[PDB]
DNA sequence: CACAAATCCATTGACAAAAGAAGGCTAAAAGGGCATATTCCT
């Protein structure tokens, strides 16, 4: 982890990007799920904000998982 | 030993650094070659004459040193004091040209332009355009970073405001001024600013629930209410004012 | 002084607050002898809830017990002898060999 | 940085000021009156040679200044 | 204070704006050493207990 | 979870419904045991138990006792802390005034009673009574009395008088006056008596009354019954170590107002003298006024502490109160502090951490995780061990770190990127790293400077601070987008001694492979670093959409120019490197990589940049010798020459050819001439003195000197401070700007006799001084900057308008002093940019112009861009982030929740530092160059010469260029000689205009003769006729000059002609004689003939950029000469004539004209009273206000005079700041504003409000078929602006708390928390930054 | 199947103890008064 304009590449504002990899190091560091994308022994933020970069995650897929989840 | 920086001297405009570093470098000089004429063990009368042309030179120098009262029984001891290098004088206004300097370094053999060639002690090859050296009289100032390091974890909080202590002595935390608030303000920092004047500092329940989470590997941050705000509804209220927290 | 215009009250510190981490302790504490109170029996597990001043508003006395567990006030005592000296065994209740340093 | 380092700024700019103001003050060009206006009597060519640009004589020049020195 | 072999020249940035690089041969040579003699006290007053 | 915190006026019953008892005694603690007194100032019922869940009498000592409280002792056993939260009531013995609707300024119970404050004075201390109930003898209710007066009305009767004396007095005032019956009384005395003091005083007045009627608050509860005490903990009585003890004054305070309750109390069951008890009313009146506050009584009631006791309310306002310092800034946890040193060796996006600090700030975090593992078995097993220190936890802590940021701060945090984010590395010693790059953006040399490292303890803090504050991210400066991680002080110098020809040197003039192969022939020893070489390399440079397209070519540089492209990427041309690279080209590199390829690359190559400039600055060696000062060898001779010079003036000033105040002048610039002469042979002397012969004969390069060669570079100081080494060092003026005119001649490489050094320490002295109190008021201007803009942040995306500014070059006639790349860089255009080709629409709407849109614009030369402003953005509590713009740290567009109001501070302030902290101060159009001519407002005609001259006023000449463009711009005053026309393409280096002076002509339209009306002399004026060679002409005479037996005339020489009538202006009503002032010139005499154009009398007639220069031109204040102009637009004409001031009135085209006013003629008019002048036209003298500009020219001059007139204070001083940020503080400015009409309002007429109320009021009522309504703009200066403010905790926390207090209190204002100052307070989120989110969808929580 | 002990929870029944509210002691605080005349400082 280095620097965050790819995240800037996935959402726009920076804000919600923080705001939602916060939510997603919620769901991965107390234990409600694991990575999409292979962590490298890296902490949690550094794991959200990857696989933000990756396109996996953000505010509607988050969402649409969580309503998947609803159907628990 | 030291390596200054030389972009020091143009803005600073302290030339005495330069040229008293010279100076000194030339009383290292006469300093070594007396230390190469004992230690080998040279003579007493060489050794009487060179220390005697050594301190005089200089048009007129106001003292008068010889070695008429002397020796020898005093020009071993004289040598002896004087083998780590000629102690100099210069008076405050009064003092050495660079003329004088000059011809100390003449004196003994090193370069008048008082620098030499270095070599870099990693790559063992030699840098361009000779540097400067001589002996600058350093000194340690006495702010010692052991006793200016300083960090606490969670320590004791003063009493009427729920707060950290101030000193170090009392382990007091780093002030969080209004300057930094503007700081964190600008960016988009809030939580982190949240944190930083909610549970680090002032909220009595927080920072224990806090403290918990931290050990539990849970990083969530409860708010409660800033102590200082409670003491300033106190406060406030202490008069004949009713401030309520509406629903 | 410093100049800094710090008054007095400024450095009097606290002496009620709960050191954060003896705080941090005893969250393990209730937890640690929720531990083997959870491994007991449900006698010596509430026996012992019940002699001592535990999740509850508590300290119910040894004839106190002896009325609950309706067994009797000298009894009581016995199975609660005969709660800790289960729990007196080095290498089962270790857990609270943790709380003890001399 | 260190207060040396900006207090020659400061120095610098105090007499800078000071030396373009004593160095404005002297007239630079233009035709000579060649006769003081507050006597309308002449300003001998030696002072006309020294500050092209004087129109004052020597005495009501220093009657100004004396006036000025009061600053009002 | 003592008198030390000083160079002027940048060295490789670790005296980049006032900083200052100093030979292990000072620190070893115990040129720069210092004696700070600390106190501390202690009180036996007695309380109500 | 609360919110809307609200305040008002507080009823007995309500703080009775506070207290859980009432204090009686004075005692407060039991002296043998420490325990409270019974019902003292510390009770054990009142306030609570002392210790963790026990009574105070020891019956109940367990948790299981829990709420029950004891009998014997009464205190109800909860936590102790319950003591910090209960509160004690008193019952005075009698009433008594709170001082706050007493004293204060606007005294709250002063107009609250029709009084003088002097007469409730009187009315509180038993000075005399007040009537009530007064009988239909003399009085009603109001009229004051004394004892003479007092007896004679209890004299011939005792019943019907009613009255009382002090506090029950005006208690029964209070209670018996009821707000409606007045207000309506005054409503109706108001509209018959709205004369303009009454209307207005009676207004405010009667607003204040209705305030309180609505608010619920009743007026005898601003007098006060009973008083409420704090609870004991927040006035403790702490033990301190030795048997003495601490309390807070308080405490003291309270128990002298206890003692003097009870011993009212007392003297009230004596029934004693009224003497004695009324002193004991009085004194307990002083004694509760003294406690809520100690200013506004005399004497601040001391003890025996020589130092005024601190009362209640001094603990809320001040530096040191609550609110200012302890409830924003305050200390933190999970934070140290250490001394900075540099370690040059690792990267931008981290920092050294010590380890000792580092195993103290994450302890929490190691013991989590020691118990994760089960390397431990609880927590106290994990702290014994860290503190053992064994190898186990080194690893858990280089694992916990590694990617948790920290915060890194230094003391004085001007802007934003005084805090950066790094990640640490476990570095032993004690000594905090720091990438020297992030220095200059801190501001911190190495001197011993301390800053101090946070942890960011939540996941959403981590995240915070690496994705928004961490210092790769944080490059580019917020004040303007010029990357402030440029190479700072030695990297430069050694890049520069990288790219640098020598015309001879090893290897001189091969051809090389490529880059590599010059580094290896380099460090080989084969060729010199710097040797002028025929090199291949390739450039990338990307063309195509993305592409990058790579070409070779065989460039012929330098070997350090071929290594130094090794670690430039693949965006750049090689034209960037092949320069010498001072200081400023490898900044507008950086800038350029930044601008080229992305933020990333720029990042790795800053890094790469520091590496290889710090390597090759150690391969320099390059030292400072004192050879390397060279003296020149004609310094003496200038020397010599200039003191023959002072030689020769001392001679005449002998000779009797000066003054002594001229004398001086003389030499200071004889000496100062010689000093610049002195300099330019000492730099001709060592910039270039390196001679070199390759191929025989000698050759002139640039020198090698390295002190030279640290001022070329521009790595550290300047050519005048080695002009300060080597030549002559100044004049030294002494402290207050007296130069003392005997130089010091020497240098610093040579001596610097007693008196030399002498000399130099008075300017020494003082600059020192004057550096060390710009720290005193390091943030002065950007506090109150911040705390008028901290409200305003982007709210929403774009609101659709299309007003702006009209963006134009800063020309002033000379060079392009700012042209419209800049002004235009990162702003979103608000309509399109047109081609001067007419159709060539070339940005819609909403472009942000980009470096390529400006670029494109640029080679394209338009300059008409309308670009919306934020000051003219529509949307409400916020602006639209399109209309801001840009200009962040990131260089996209700005995204919604910014708070760009705070960076607009911290913008406009902390260059303010690098500004001069003390205000200091300091004809014809000659065509500069070619091109065309256009004279703008070109109102003239074909004059006497038959060529053109400035009969109108506002001719702004322009240097035309073909381009499409406005070349060179210049200003034509009115009868300006124009010795050509406008549309010419004319030559370079010409006058087109010329005037005097002594000659402002009044020459003549069309043609006539001089035909003269009302020149009477003795009674209008003088028959004056110069006869030094006999010439008699009229020439104007003022009122003082004309008799009384002509003044009420008007003199003018008639436009006439040959046949005899007065040849009427066309376009005017009036025949054409041209009204003359006094001194009017004059020389035609009666008959003489003219033309059109002709002189007819031709009459005669420094800017600061300090920094409080600028806080007061923030604050529109009004200057010495303020130029009122024209309210109206049309032709003018004078009045009356001397009441005190001339009079005259600007008269429409059909309109009327009843505008008038004191115009005094010691302010110089500068129009007739014959002219159609619109309004916003130059009438009066001096500096425009700000004001007026607004008034008349609207809000958008008044924000380009402001924006143009802040930003050249900076742009004089070197200093470079946006633009973006001067509007934004403007927005403030500009925020209230004054009504027009009511219509379909709320308000007053001639009432005051925010724009805002109005801006959503009006333009709704439009969507409703009701009227709107219109309103005057109003502008208040920054601290005027910012105490109207629509929260009362964002003003109680900056502004005088008091004031804000009691008028917030009587106003039972309710504050909704919104704003930045106020949600720090409370301790939630913020509504502006990452908590935007959290504060919108309590919207949605504040919509159902 | 099928008889004899170890010992389970059940008392049973003695003792040693701890505190818990009153009872005696007593030192502490509190109050209750003393007139030749001291007459506006801070
Ligand atoms: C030394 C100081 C460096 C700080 C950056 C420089 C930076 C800009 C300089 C001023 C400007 O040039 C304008 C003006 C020119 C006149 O000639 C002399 C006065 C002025 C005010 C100058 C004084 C001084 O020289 C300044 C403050
Ligand atoms: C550091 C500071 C001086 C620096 C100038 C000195 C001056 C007076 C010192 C305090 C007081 O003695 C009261 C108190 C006495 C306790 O017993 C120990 C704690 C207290 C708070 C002291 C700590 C500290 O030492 C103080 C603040
Ligand atoms: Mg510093
Ligand atoms: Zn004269
Ligand atoms: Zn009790
Ligand atoms: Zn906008």
């Amino acid at each position: 982890r280095v620097t965050v304009q790819d995240a800037v590449e996935k959402i726009g504002n920076r804000f919600d990007l923080v705001l939602v990899a916060a939510r997603r190091a919620r769901q991965m560091q107390v234990g409600g799920k694991d990575p999409l994308v292979p962590e490298e022994n890296d902490k949690t933020t550094v794991i959200a904000l990857r696989e933000i970069e990756e396109g996996l995650i953000n505010n509607q897929i988050l969402d649409v998982r969580e309503r998947q989840e609803q159907q628990e | 030993d030291i390596v200054l920086n030389p972009l020091g001297v143009p803005s600073r405009m302290n030339i005495g650094q330069i040229l008293e570093t010279h100076l000194g470098m030339a009383a290292k000089g006469i300093g070594d070659k007396i230390n190469a004429m004992l230690k080998q063990q040279q003579e007493v009368a060489k050794l009487r004459e060179f220390i005697q042309r050594a301190y005089d030179l200089g048009a007129d120098v106001r003292q008068k040193v010889d070695l008429s009262t002397f020796s020898d029984e005093e020009v071993m001891r004289l040598a002896e004091n004087l083998r780590k290098g000629m102690p100099i004088a210069t008076p405050v206004f009064d003092g050495a040209k660079e003329a004088e300097i000059k011809e100390l370094l003449k004196l003994g053999d090193l370069p008048t332009s008082g620098q030499i060639r270095l070599y870099d002690g990693r790559t063992g090859e030699q840098f361009e355009r000779p540097v400067t050296v001589g002996y600058m009289y350093m000194l340690k100032l006495n702010h010692l970073v052991d006793d200016k390091m300083h960090a606490r974890s969670t320590g004791s909080y003063s009493l009427v405001t729920q707060q950290p202590l101030g000193g170090k002595a009392q382990f007091g935390g780093q002030r969080f001024g209004e300057m930094e608030v503007w700081a964190l303000e600008a960016y988009g920092a809030a939580y982190t600013l949240q944190e930083m004047l909610t549970v680090k500092s002032d909220d009595v329940n927080g920072r224990t629930k806090m403290y918990k989470n931290i050990v539990d590997g849970n990083h969530q941050m409860e708010p409660g209410m800033p102590e200082s705000f409670n003491v300033l509804l106190k406060e406030i209220r202490s008069l004949g004012i009713n401030i309520e927290l509406e629903d | 002084g410093d100049d800094e215009d710090s008054h007095l009250g400024d450095f009097i510190e606290d002496t009620t607050l709960e050191l954060p981490l003896d705080s941090a302790t005893t969250e393990s504490l209730r937890a640690a002898t929720h531990d083997v109170l959870a491994g007991l029996t449900a006698r010596e597990a509430k026996v012992l809830r019940m002699r001592f001043g535990i999740d509850m508003n508590t300290d119910y006395t040894l004839e106190e017990v002896g009325k609950q567990f309706d067994v009797t006030r000298e009894r009581i005592r016995q199975i609660e002898a005969k709660a800790l000296r289960k729990l007196r065994h080095p290498s089962r209740s270790e857990v609270l060999r943790s709380f003890l340093d001399d | 940085s260190d207060e040396a380092d900006e207090a020659y700024s400061v120095t610098e700019q105090l007499t800078m000021t000071g030396i373009n103001r004593i160095r404005q003050k002297i007239n630079a060009h233009g035709i000579p009156v060649y006769l003081c206006e507050a006597c309308g009597n002449p300003i001998p060519e030696a002072r006309r040679k020294i500050f092209p640009g004087v129109t004052l004589c020597v005495e009501c020049q220093a009657y100004q200044e004396r006036q000025r020195k009061h600053y009002a | 204070g003592q008198n030390m072999r000083v160079a002027f020249m940048p060295w490789n940035g670790y005296n980049f704006e006032d900083s200052i690089l100093v030979s292990e041969r000072v620190v070893q040579e115990d040129r720069f050493t210092t004696i700070h003699i600390q106190e501390l006290a202690c009180v036996s007053r007695d309380t109500k207990l | 979870e609360f919110d809307a915190i609200k305040i008002a006026l507080a009823s007995p019953d309500m703080i009775r419904s506070w207290s859980f008892g009432e204090v009686k005694k004075p005692e407060t603690i039991n002296y043998r045991t420490f325990k409270p007194e019974r019902d003292g100032l510390f009770c054990a019922r009142i306030f609570g138990p002392v210790k963790d869940y026990e009574c105070l009498c020891g019956k109940y000592k367990r948790l299981k006792h829990r709420g029950v409280i004891c009998e014997k002792c009464g205190v109800e056993v909860t936590q102790t802390k319950v003591r910090r939260e209960r509160m004690g009531h008193i019952e005075l013995a009698s009433p008594t005034a709170h001082i706050w609707f007493l004293k204060s300024l606007p005294s709250r119970i002063g107009l609250l009673l029709d009084m003088p404050l002097r007469d409730i004075e009187r009315v509180l201390y038993f000075e005399s009574y007040v009537v009530i109930e007064g009988g239909m003898t003399n009085l009603e209710r109001q009229q004051i009395l004394t004892e003479e007066q007092y007896l004679d009305a209890l004299e011939e009767f005792g019943d019907e008088f009613d009255a009382k004396m002090g506090a029950e007095a005006i208690q029964a005032l209070l209670k018996s006056m009821d707000l409606e019956q007045e207000c309506e009384q005054l409503r109706e005395e108001l509209n018959e008596t709205n004369s303009e003091t009454k209307r207005k005083k009676l207004t405010k007045r009667i607003k204040l009354l209705e305030a309180f009627v609505q608010s619920g608050n009743k007026p005898e509860w601003m007098i006060l019954t009973v008083l409420p005490v704090l609870p004991p903990d927040l006035r403790p009585l702490v033990p301190l170590d030795g048997g003495r003890f601490a309390t807070s004054d308080l405490n003291d305070l309270y128990r002298r107002v206890i003692n003097r309750n009870n011993r009212l109390k007392r003297l009230l069951d004596l029934a004693a003298p009224d003497i004695i008890v009324r002193n004991e009313k009085r004194m307990l009146q002083e004694a509760v006024d003294a406690l809520l506050d100690n200013g506004r009584r005399g004497r601040a009631i001391t003890g025996s502490n020589k130092r005024p006791l601190k009362s209640l309310a001094d603990m809320i306002k001040g530096k040191q109160g609550r609110f200012r310092q302890n409830l924003l800034g305050k200390r933190v946890d999970y934070s140290g502090r250490s001394v900075i040193t540099v370690g040059p060796y690792l990267r931008l996006h981290q920092c050294g951490l010590p380890k000792k600090m580092a195993l103290e700030l994450f302890k929490p975090f190691i013991y989590g995780k020691l118990e994760l593992r089960g390397l431990a078995t609880t927590i106290k097993a994990a702290k014994k061990m860290v503190e053992r220190e064994e190898a186990v936890v080194w690893d858990i802590l280089d694992e916990v770190i590694r990617e948790h940021p920290v915060l890194l701060n230094r003391a004085p945090t001007l802007h934003r990127l005084g805090i950066q984010a790094f990640e640490p590395v476990l570095i032993e010693g004690k000594a905090i790293q720091l990438h020297p790059l992030v220095c200059a953006a801190y501001n911190a040399d190495f001197d011993g400077d301390q800053m101090a490292v946070h942890v960011p303890l939540t996941l959403e803090a981590q995240l915070e601070a690496r994705a928004l504050m961490m210092s790769t991210n944080n490059i580019l400066s917020p004040a303007n987008g010029e990357p402030i991680i440029v190479p700072s002080q030695d990297v430069v110098l050694g890049l520069y001694y990288m790219t640098r020809d020598c015309v001879n040197a090893k290897g001189e003039g091969m051809v090389l492979t490529g880059p590599k192969e010059a580094e290896r022939l380099y460090r080989s020893g084969l060729a010199s670093l710097h040797a002028r070489v025929k090199v291949r390399i390739t450039e990338y440079e990307k063309d195509a959409n993305g592409e990058l397209v790579a070409k070779t070519s065989l460039k012929d540089t330098t070997v350090g120019r071929a290594i130094l492209w090794m670690i430039v990427p693949k965006g750049l041309p090689y034209s960037i490197v092949n320069q010498a690279l001072g200081k400023k080209a490898i900044s507008k590199m950086l800038n350029t990589c930044y601008r080229i390829l992305g933020l990333k690359p720029t990042v790795i190559f800053a890094d790469q940049i520091m590496y290889t400039g710090f390597a090759y600055a150690a391969r320099s060696g390059a030292s400072v010798g004192i050879d390397d000062m060279v003296i020149p060898e004609k310094k003496h001779e200038i020397i010599s020459e200039a003191e023959a010079e002072v030689a020769e003036i001392q001679e005449q000033f002998q000779s009797g050819l000066v003054t002594a105040g001229e004398r001086y002048n003389k030499v200071i610039d004889i000496w100062a001439a010689a000093n610049d002469r002195v300099s330019k042979a000492m730099m001709d002397n060592l910039q270039t003195e390196t001679v070199i012969n390759r191929d025989g004969q000698e050759e002139k390069q640039v020198s090698f000197n390295s002190i030279y060669m640290m001022a070329d570079s521009g790595a550290r100081g300047s050519a005048a401070q080695i002009r300060q080494l080597a030549g002559m060092r100044g004049l030294m003026a002494k402290p207050d700007g007296s130069i003392i005119e005997t130089p010091i001649t020497a240098n610093f490489r040579e001596g610097l006799n007693v008196l030399q050094y002498f000399i130099s320490t008075h300017g020494a002295r003082k600059g020192l001084a004057d550096t060390a109190l710009k720290t005193a008021n390091s943030g002065y201007l950007t506090r109150r900057l911040v705390d008028v803009a901290q409200d305003l942040v982007v709210t929403e995306d774009d609101c659709g308008t299309h007003e702006g500014i009209m963006m134009t070059p800063v020309i002033e006639g000379g060079d392009v002093k700012e042209p419209l790349r800049d002004r235009v860089l990162g702003r979103v255009t608000a309509e399109d940019v047109l081609k001067p080709g007419t159709a060539d629409i070339l940005v819609p709407r909403n472009t942000l112009l980009h470096e390529q849109w400006c670029d494109l614009l640029e080679e394209n030369s338009v300059d008409a861009v309308k670009v919306r402003s934020v000051v003219s953005c529509d949307t409400d509590f916020g602006v639209c982030a399109h209309c801001y713009g840009r200009d962040l740290a990131r260089g996209h567009i700005i995204n919604k929740g910014e708070a760009i109001g705070v960076i607009a501070a911290q913008s406009i302030g902390e260059p303010g530092t690098q500004l001069t902290m003390r205000t200091f101060h300091i004809s014809s159009i000659q065509v500069k160059n070619k091109g065309s001519i256009k004279l703008s407002n070109v109102k003239s005609v074909v004059n006497s010469s038959g060529k053109l001259v400035i009969t109108s006023r506002n001719t702004e000449l322009k240097l035309i260029d073909e381009f499409g463009r406005t070349k060179e711009s210049y200003k034509v005053p009115y009868g300006a000689v124009l010795a050509k026309g406008d549309g010419e393409q004319v030559a370079g280096g010409e006058t087109v205009a010329n005037w005097d002076p002594h000659t402002m002509p009044v020459i003549t339209e069309v043609s006539g003769f001089v035909r003269f009306t009302d020149m009477i002399d003795g009674q209008t004026i003088t028959r004056q006729t110069d006869e030094l060679t006999g010439l008699s002409s009229l020439v104007v005479l003022d009122s003082a000059e004309r008799t009384a037996g002509g003044k009420d005339l008007r003199p003018a020489l008639k436009i006439v002609d040959a046949q005899g009538n007065d040849v009427l202006i066309p376009g005017t009503d009036m025949p054409a004689q041209y009204f003359l002032p006094g001194k009017a010139i004059v020389q035609l005499e009666d008959g003489v003939q003219i033309s059109s154009g002709d002189t007819l009398a031709r009459i005669p007639q420094d800017i600061t950029g300090g920094l409080p220069r600028v806080a007061d031109l923030f604050e529109a204040r009004r200057p010495k000469e303020p130029a009122i102009l024209a309210e109206i637009s049309g032709i003018v004409s004078f009045g009356k004539e001397t009441k005190g001031k001339r009079r005259l009135v600007i008269t429409p085209v059909d309109g009327s004209d009843p505008y008038e006013e004191m115009i005094p003629k010691w302010r110089q008019l500068n129009v007739f009273e014959g002219e159609r002048v619109e309004r916003g036209d130059v009438i009066s003298d001096g500096p425009e206000a700000p004001h007026d500009i607004l008034r008349l020219r609207g809000v958008h001059a008044v924000t380009r005079y402001i924006v143009n007139e802040v930003q050249d204070v900076y742009r004089l001083q070197g200093v470079k700041i946006n633009d973006k940020h001067i509007e934004v503080i403007v927005r403030q400015m500009l925020r209230k504003a004054t009504i027009v009409n009511a219509g379909s309002s709320d308000f007053l007429e001639g009432e005051q409000v925010e724009y805002s109320r109005v801006k959503i009021a009006n333009r709704e009522l439009e969507a409703n078929g009701k009227v709107g309504a219109t309103y005057s703009r109003d502008l208040l200066g920054i601290t005027k602006a910012s105490l109207a403010t629509e929260s009362f905790i964002s003003a109680a926390s900056f502004q005088e708390t008091t004031r804000v207090l009691t008028e917030a209190a009587v106003a039972g204002k309710r504050d909704e928390l919104r704003g930045l100052k106020e949600n720090v307070i409370v301790g939630r989120l913020i509504p502006a930054g990452t908590g935007y989110a959290y504060h919108q969808d309590r919207m949605r929580r504040r919509a159902a």
